[PDB]
């Protein structure tokens, strides 16, 4: 009959399935299956993935692909690049909006929850980027 | 005539007479060069009239990025590119 | 995702009297001397 | 193995490059990698 797929998970976790609480240091750089209430959750933003630009001096439209470290399970070498504002002549660009992709992002945060929390502790969080 | 040439001719033009014992073989200078920055992909050019300067760069890359000054985009994406970050 | 702020300018008014040592008033002088100078009958700088 | 200080990092990643120090290989291929180059 273009974006690559993704995964999920489900089934049983045994030690892995986990609170706030019972989340460790231990568990980093692990798969794990946390439930809780979630309290408070973000502004839904969009993000930069990849900038298209135009040059009307040559009629020419250039891209930059601009990537994070939550992007990516396995840390890569932090290469910045910069929102480009010249071609690599010197003309001019303006920024091609509509053409440009921005991935939707947000940040939940995950409290344990009040009949599984103890009743008098302060209780425990933990951030989710979706 | 070359030994009368003084202190006081210096940086000054002076019309002097002679013979030519050797000529150099043909070395290249940057007049116009564009450069990118190694690891911020900033992208400069520099353009060079002036070549007069023996034993010197006059005129060099520059020792920092530049796009952190200039603040050109709106978005600016603390970050340091490094000393001499730029390549011909 | 803005593009660049651009400067640009142009000759409104007069502004201050010309000066000899200015490197404007040296570039005119040069360029009216490269135009207007004559050698017996011709503009050899011109020319050439 | 030490955790004991608080508000310091008594250990950080060093700020040099340290392969040219070491020498570790015969080929050994002015280059410096920058003030702080390792990544975790
Ligand atoms: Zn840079």
């Amino acid at each position: 009959p273009r974006h690559p797929w993704k995964l999920s998970f489900k089934g049983s976790f045994g030690a892995h399935a986990l609170s706030p609480r019972t989340l460790t240091a231990q568990h980093l750089n692990k798969l794990v299956s946390v439930e809780g209430i979630v309290t408070k959750t973000s502004l839904v933003r969009p993000k930069l993935i990849r900038s298209v630009h135009y040059a009307a001096k040559t009629g020419r439209f250039h891209y930059r692909d601009y990537t994070d470290a939550t992007t990516t399970l396995t840390t890569r070498i932090p290469t910045p690049a910069i929102y480009p504002t010249e071609d690599t002549e010197g003309n001019k660009l303006t920024t091609e909006y509509g053409y440009s992709t921005f991935i939707d992002h947000q940040r939940i945060t995950v409290q344990e929850m009040p009949e599984m929390a103890p009743a008098g502790q302060l209780p425990r969080s933990i951030d989710v980027i979706l | 005539p070359l030994r009368d040439l003084d202190s006081e001719h210096v940086s000054k033009i002076v019309r002097l007479s002679g013979i030519i014992i050797s000529t150099s073989v043909l070395s290249s200078r940057a007049t116009y060069l564009s450069i990118m920055c190694r690891n911020c992909r900033h992208t400069t050019s520099i353009t060079i009239n002036n070549f007069n300067s023996i034993t010197g760069n006059t005129v060099s890359l520059p020792r920092s990025c530049l796009s952190t000054i200039e603040s050109e985009s709106s978005m600016a994406n603390k970050k340091n590119c490094g000393p001499d970050p730029y390549i011909i | 995702s803005f593009d660049r702020p651009e400067i640009y300018s142009a000759p409104v008014l007069q502004g201050e009297s010309p000066n000899d040592d200015d490197n404007t008033e040296i570039i005119k002088s040069f360029k009216n001397f490269i135009l207007e100078f004559r050698l017996d009958s011709q503009f050899i700088y011109r020319d050439q």
